[PDB]
């Protein structure tokens, strides 16, 4: 959920929007109904899940297809946030998937019903979790605000039907995102299959940092990556449309 | 808290009163004064104020920016 | 006859019909004062017969009583805070009893 | 189903009551006329 | 510290896992199935290009053929 | 010294959670407040330095989002509407965290709470300051998440779980209204900054293709605005959250579900005034969602028997008579009326806080009677806070509850009659419900239980100082601050608001105005707190209690359970859309359909196909 | 929080019972059944248990209400009960 | 304090009775002095000089 | 009164009198004793 997802995006950005401008063109409002009716499913679909590691597997599935909409929206603004919020993504899943794996290999359950109540117990795993499913949330000061709005910009450029449907997908995302937060970190404990259970050490209490100070400095101050990369996506976004 | 006694609780446990607050507490004040300054010090740096004031306000006596931007011709 | 089981549920349905239609006469009367005449009228008005035999006069006149009752609800009926629907139940619940939480782990070897 | 129809039923009492406004017809009983102000009513203001 | 993984609750987290043998294609549902796999695609692209054909009419350029 | 004001809190919450320990559960309470104090002390002074020295300061710390002409930035807004509202906000705040110290001293979590708030604190100093939408929009949604923490404080409780959630779903509703707008501003003006948008707004009157029909942008923008506030404002299209959101603690309650988040969109709006003033069809479903809320509110908590959630629907009310002062194009009285009732509001809160604390937390107005002299000190504060949410004439209420009736009249317009009719009935509701909590508590024989008389505890010196300053200011503030704000042409909005030419009815009113309608607003609270007095002291064996079959009864339901549309709207689209989430998808799609006939399910004919090539 | 003993208990419970007129309060005992000892009917027992529970603010679950008949069932649930 | 019958209250603080009762007499005060003041120009009976 | 229950329950309250607290009826306005006083003394002092 990390590489492998960006390189359907990737391959879009460089052998496909390029070389068949016009394709591109004919081809665009295709591309909108399936990415917004993905959006809409997979958000559906994602609030009724047990499985402790699907309920972010589709939420990924939304953020990809959700790329797609400003990846295929000829603009500066929507490449840009397409970019952006890819790799917000590739951090925020990432973090997600961490957060589950460490729950899994403590408890090995691979649901969700079973943990519950346990943020008097494991605080610092509470607190990096719920920084993590905020990001996901994409607020303003967090990784995937920026990119996700620039590519919601950009698409109302171009269009004003399918990308509010895009902006549609997070009115349920922040939604089952926290009440996913809500299933496991909150009410109270259920200590008749949770004998014992431990916090982070210092590895993984470790592993997140480059996380979260990643996650900020793209919240904050994301000038520094637009910088590096304003002259290839306008060079993208006008290759065989002279005028 | 039977239990809660043994988490760490970054931001402290179900009751903890440390043995020694009180110095903990002058400590935090000082580090944030300490790292209230130099903030001071950008907002002093940066503050335009495009209007003289009608009566001496208790500002420029840190802040020297003001009336610098009745002249909006030469603006980048 | 003499099976008590069937007039079992007569006694425990009419004894719980009057706990309850007290509390909502309660929750309906706010104040005290007036409260004591519809009390009284309520304790009457099961006392009206409370002079019932046969098994069909029975029945009929709980069901008649509890579906009477049904349209009277108060929707909002008084709770205690900490009991189970109460503004302060599960507030800051006692820790449940036991469990052991360890230090070291993922260490090597 | 039964609170559906509170909902239809308070939403059409307030347009009732705001089709009442509609024959009411406030706007043409101004005791006043419409204001007037130097310079043609602030042309180069506007 | 693995958790008790008490009975009543793997089998039915298998039966959410294991749904794919319960379809038989039943009318209802295949109206169902059929009216979101299909209808509402439709719909929304009728929804995107008359969009787009609305916002090439106000410009004046002809409409692109959009296949 | 101007950028110290946001950050304060912020820094004071970062350390007080970071190392929470180190300061104890006291420690940290204390230095938040003292961080918010001098944060409120350092607004005054910005207050001074701006309101009365009038001249705005701007400052830009660096851009944050440099792509093609989207430029926001960090810089900051710092003219007369900012400052009223900082002087506000964090001089509330500062009070409540004095509030709290004592309030919550028993519970274990003090840090956590401390820490919440602050952060909160400086997520709406963000957005009252914020120079662009964008920034704005980091303050709205930081506040909304702060609220939604704040109802979780308890997370055991799984009510509160639920109505945090459910306040998640109806803010993200807000969201969608809100981002919408704030992106449709970009697509028209090429910018989001406040001060390019208010410059150059009229000159543009074209009509989009907004994916139905064609509108015109100002009207469709300002429409998107609304429908982004309304969840903020708590208007008629989403406001279920907050009569349910008072499970949480009472001082965040009382801090800010009654003063400023409540008003944030009221604010965003007051802000953005030279872009709804160029679109009369906004203004109009303005007014008509404010009579509507300030009716729908006014009617539902008349028959609430409990001590929190009886006071939100009076918060509800307020707010929808911000919005119809909104809505008239006299925000200058807009925010009159919200600098008056962030005193008077809270002070109500924070005394019945104080009662409710001493009373062992049994907000059921079934239960307290007679024990006014008990408690004195609590009953001055909230007869001074219930008389100003009246509009006691002379009083800080009267200066704008009565103002805002009276402009009402003085517009002609079909909704204008409407909301002036909706405007002048929600008074007799208001006033007989906010005198029957005067009237069932401490004014009618007692009935609550031995067990909490005897506890008694008279709130003690750390919650009893704010309720103070509250009291001292929801007594001359409105007077002080009538004649500098609305003086009939004062120099305070030089920048802050745009007043239109033609729909300025300021003069015309205050002479134009018969008399009658000047006091029927007191005689409609007068005959209020008669009818209060008569149901709940002389008559009160059948207008209080009736024992009516049918077509009387349902009357008692449909007021209780706020016309039943807590139950409608939830079974209708939250139950739809909870079942239909999975109904649909996860059985004919996804595996499935796609499944059968796609990798194994029928296409794996090689298997049936191995045993006849071998022949 | 002070955990009163059954001590300081046995008198605020016969308080309700001895206010009872119906009955003599003079043959009344901490340990008595009022459906034979002190003849009561099967309607007013719930009375004395309400009574309690507005003596002692603790809501009694419907289940078991209705099975204290006995006086030393009300005074021993109450104290059972550790936020009495 | 003292109990009636089972039921006793601790007495209200003298810090809190005599603060209550003195402020509700000068905002009364300030009541009945802004109604002598400008009682006439809200209530029509004369005109703040204007005309 | 007289039914058989309302007395029982007026018996045992009795204590809800507490003749302090049993009406609150002359602290309604607890400042008006004082604050008209005040007010009508700086009313004949000023003239
Ligand atoms: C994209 C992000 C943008 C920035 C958002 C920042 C907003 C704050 C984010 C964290 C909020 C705190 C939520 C943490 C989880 C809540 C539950 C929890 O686990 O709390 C922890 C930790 O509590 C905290 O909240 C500390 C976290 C820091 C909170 C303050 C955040 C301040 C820094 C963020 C804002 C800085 C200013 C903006 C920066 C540019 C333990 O709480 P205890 O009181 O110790 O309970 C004990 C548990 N038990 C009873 C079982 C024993
Ligand atoms: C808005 C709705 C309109 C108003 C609704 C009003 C609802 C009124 C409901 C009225 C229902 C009734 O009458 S309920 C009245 C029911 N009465 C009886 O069953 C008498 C039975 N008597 C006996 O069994 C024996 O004498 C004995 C064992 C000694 C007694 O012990 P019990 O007592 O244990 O039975």
């Amino acid at each position: 959920a990390g590489i492998l997802l960006k390189f359907g995006t990737y391959g879009f950005l460089r052998f496909s929007i390029p070389m068949f401008p016009e394709a591109t063109l004919c081809f665009t409002p295709f591309i909108y109904t399936l990415s917004a009716i993905a959006i809409i499913y997979t958000s559906l679909t994602t609030l009724r899940q047990i499985d402790l590691k699907k309920i972010i597997a589709y939420s990924s599935v939304a953020h990809m297809n959700l790329v797609t909409i400003g990846m295929f929206s000829l603009n500066i603004q929507g490449i840009g946030g397409s970019i952006l919020l890819m790799l917000s993504h590739g951090l925020v899943s990432s973090a997600l998937f961490l957060c589950v794996g460490v729950l899994y290999d403590r408890h090995k359950t691979r649901l969700v019903r079973y943990y519950g109540g346990l943020v008097s117990t494991m605080p610092n795993f509470s607190t990096i979790f719920f920084f993590f499913t905020l990001a996901n949330m994409s607020l303003p000061g967090t990784s995937s605000f920026i990119g996700e709005f620039l590519i919601l910009v950009g698409a109302f450029q171009r269009n004003s039907l399918v990308a509010t449907l895009a902006a549609l997908g997070m009115i349920l995302g922040a939604a089952y995102s926290l009440w996913l937060y809500n299933r496991v970190v909150s009410g109270n404990l259920k200590p008749d299959f949770l004998h014992k259970f431990s916090d982070l050490n210092g590895r993984e209490v470790f592993i997140f940092i480059p996380f979260l100070v990643g996650l900020v400095w793209m919240g904050v101050y994301p000038k520094v990556f637009l910088d590096c990369m304003h002259t290839s996506v306008s060079n993208l976004v006008q290759h065989g449309k002279f005028h | 808290g039977d239990f809660r006694a043994k988490v760490w609780s970054m931001t402290g446990g179900p009751n903890c009163r440390p043995k020694h607050w009180r110095r903990n507490t002058a400590i935090a004040m000082f580090g944030v004064f300490l790292v209230c300054i130099p903030i001071a010090k950008l907002s002093a740096k940066l503050e335009q104020r495009p209007h003289m004031p009608v009566r001496p306000i208790p500002s420029q006596i840190w802040c020297k920016n003001f009336g610098t931007k009745d002249d909006y011709e030469k603006e980048h | 006859a003499a099976y008590f089981a069937r007039r079992a549920a007569q006694k425990e349905r009419v004894r719980i019909l009057y706990r309850r239609a007290l509390k909502d006469t309660l929750n309906w009367a706010v104040h005290r004062h007036i409260f004591y005449r519809d009390a009284s009228d309520l304790r009457e008005k099961f006392n009206v017969n409370q002079d019932v035999e046969d098994v069909d006069r029975i029945d009929k006149l709980i069901a008649h009583g509890e579906a009477e009752y049904n349209k009277w609800r108060h929707p909002d009926p008084y709770i205690v805070p900490w009991a189970p629907g109460g503004s302060k139940f599960c507030r800051n619940p006692t820790p449940p009893a036991g469990i052991e939480i360890v230090y070291n782990y993922g260490l090597e070897d | 189903y039964e609170a559906l129809a509170w909902l239809s039923g308070g939403l059409g009492f307030f347009v009732g009551l705001g089709l009442l406004a509609v024959l009411n017809d406030k706007a043409s009983k101004v005791p006043f006329t419409p204001r007037v102000y130097p310079y043609d009513n602030l042309r180069v203001e506007l | 510290m693995e958790t008790n993984k008490n009975k009543f609750i793997e089998d039915w987290g298998s039966a959410r896992e294991n749904l794919e043998h319960n379809f038989r294609w039943t009318r209802r549902n295949f109206a169902l199935i059929g009216i979101f796999g299909i209808a509402l695609p439709i719909i929304v692209y009728k929804g995107i290009v008359k969009d787009f054909h609305m916002q090439d009419e106000d410009a004046g350029r002809p409409h692109r053929k959009f296949l | 010294m101007y950028l110290l004001i946001v950050f304060l809190p912020l820094l004071g919450s970062s350390v007080a959670g970071f190392f929470g320990r180190f300061l104890g559960s006291e420690g940290s309470a204390i230095m938040t407040t003292t961080c918010v104090s001098f944060s409120s002390i350092l607004s005054l002074i910005a207050f001074y330095e701006v309101a009365l020295g009038a001249s705005a300061c701007y400052l830009r710390i660096a851009p944050w989002i440099s792509s093609e002409m989207f430029d926001a930035s960090w810089g900051f807004l710092f003219d007369s509407l900012t400052v009223v509202m900082l002087i506000v906000v964090t001089f509330i705040s500062s009070l409540v965290h004095l509030y709290s110290i004592s309030y919550m001293s028993e519970d274990p979590h003090s840090p956590r709470f401390m820490c919440y708030l602050s952060i909160f604190t400086f997520f709406m100093l963000m957005l009252v300051t914020g120079d662009n939408f964008l920034q704005l929009f980091l303050g709205w949604e930081g506040v909304g998440l702060a609220s939604y923490l704040l109802i979780h404080f308890w997370f055991t409780r799984l009510q509160a779980d639920k109505a945090a959630i459910k306040a998640m779903l109806v803010n993200r509703v807000g969201d969608f209204g809100l981002a919408l707008g704030i992106l449709g501003c970009f697509t028209l003006f090429q910018t989001v900054d406040f001060s390019t948008i208010f410059a150059c707004a009229s000159v543009p009157r074209n009509s989009w293709i907004f994916c139905n029909m064609r509108l015109n942008a100002i009207s469709l923008i300002c429409i998107l605005l609304f429908i982004g506030a309304v969840g903020k404002s708590a208007q008629i299209g989403l406001h279920t959250w907050l009569p349910d959101a008072m499970e949480g603690p009472t001082p965040v309650s009382a801090l800010i579900h009654a003063a400023t988040m409540v008003t944030a969109g009221v604010f965003m709006i007051a802000r953005c005034s030279p872009l709804f003033e160029y679109s009369p069809t906004a203004l109009i479903v303005i007014t008509f969602a404010g009579a509507m809320t300030s009716f729908l509110a006014a009617t539902t908590g008349i028959l609430q028997n409990d001590l929190k959630r009886v006071i939100a629907y009076s918060t509800c009310s307020q707010l929808g008579y911000m919005i119809f002062a909104c809505g008239i194009s006299n925000y200058s009285v807009s925010v009159f009326h919200l600098m008056n009732h962030a005193f008077f509001k809270a002070l109500l809160f924070l005394s019945a806080g104080s009662v409710i604390h001493a009373m062992s937390d049994e907000q059921d107005m079934r239960k307290m009677g007679g024990l006014a002299s008990s408690f004195p000190l609590t009953y001055a504060m909230m007869l001074i806070g219930s008389l100003s949410l009246i509009g006691f004439p002379f009083l800080t209420g009267f200066y704008s509850k009565d103002v805002i009736l009276e402009l009402a009249y003085t517009k002609y317009t079909i909704s204008g009659n409407f909301a002036f009719w909706l405007g002048s009935v929600s008074v007799l509701f208001t006033s007989y419900y906010s005198f029957r909590l005067l009237f069932l508590t401490f004014l009618v024989p007692t009935n609550s239980f031995g067990r909490d008389i005897s506890r008694c505890h008279d709130a003690p010196i750390p919650m009893a100082i704010p309720l103070i300053l509250l009291a001292l200011g929801s007594l001359f503030v409105g007077y002080l601050a009538k004649d500098m704000m609305i003086g009939l042409g004062t120099n305070f909005w030089a920048n802050s608001l745009l007043v239109l030419p033609k729909n300025e009815i300021l003069a015309e009113s205050e002479f134009a105005a018969p008399t009658i309608i000047k006091l029927i607003p007191i005689l409609f609270s007068t005959l209020g707190a008669f009818v209060a007095y008569n149901v709940n002291l002389v008559a009160d064996q059948f207008q209080r209690a009736f024992q009516t079959s049918t077509f009387c009864n349902r009357l008692y339901s449909f007021f209780n359970k706020r016309w039943f549309f807590d139950q409608v709207l939830n079974d209708f689209l939250v139950r739809s859309f909870l079942r239909f989430g999975y109904e649909v998808s996860f059985e004919a799609l996804d595996k499935g359909a796609i499944e059968i006939l796609g990798p194994y399910g029928i296409s794996y004919t090689f298997r049936r196909l191995a045993e006849r090539i071998s022949q | 929080d002070d955990h009163l003993s059954r001590e300081a208990v046995v008198d605020r419970v016969l308080d309700v019972v001895k206010s009872f007129p119906k009955v003599d309060p003079s043959k009344v005992t901490p340990e008595v059944h009022f459906q034979n000892d002190l003849g009561l009917d099967s309607l007013d027992t719930v009375e004395i248990v309400m009574a309690i529970e507005e003596e002692f603010k603790l809501e009694i679950p419907d289940k078991e209400a209705d099975k204290i008949d006995s006086c030393s069932l009300a005074i021993e649930y109450v104290y059972n009960h550790p936020m009495s | 304090g003292i109990t009636y019958k089972g039921v006793t209250v601790h007495t209200p603080k003298t810090w809190h009775t005599v603060t209550g009762k003195g402020l509700c007499a000068v905002m009364w005060f300030w009541i009945l002095y802004r109604a002598k003041q400008d009682g006439p120009v809200v209530m029509g009976w004369r005109h703040p000089w204007d005309g | 009164p007289l039914g058989t229950t309302g007395e029982f329950f007026r018996r045992r309250d009795e204590w809800r009198k507490h003749p302090m607290l049993s009406n609150q009826m002359r602290h309604a306005l607890p400042g008006i004793g004082i604050g008209v006083g005040a007010f009508c003394v700086y009313l004949v002092g000023e003239q």
